């Protein structure tokens, strides 16, 4: 393609983008942390089984 | 954003031709000066956004 002169390109980031992608990140990290809870759950449940 | 860079871009455009009005208006008697005109255009207005 052509160049500009006197013109600069943005960066493609919509910040609504990773804004909303950090909630969804957020959101998958605690859900995967909860998992670990119930590892936790399970493994001393195994220990309450002596 | 480029919402916001498109709310200032306006701004200039219309600073500009403030500024020329202003210079023809103020300028109007002097012989020999001749009435001058802004004109607008388009950005580099290129895709890769879908």
């Amino acid at each position: 393609g052509k160049l500009t002169n006197g013109a600069l390109e943005a960066s493609n980031v919509d910040l609504s983008k990773e804004l909303v992608n950090m909630i969804v990140a957020q959101r998958n990290y605690q859900s995967n942390a909860q998992t670990i809870k119930t590892q936790d759950q399970i493994l001393n449940t195994l220990v309450n089984l002596r | 954003s480029s919402l916001i860079n498109h709310a200032m871009s306006g701004l200039n455009a219309a600073q500009a031709a403030l500024n020329t009005v202003s210079n023809n208006i103020n300028n109007y008697n002097v012989a020999g000066y001749t009435r001058q005109t802004t004109i607008l255009a388009q950005a580099n207005s290129t895709l890769g956004a879908g």
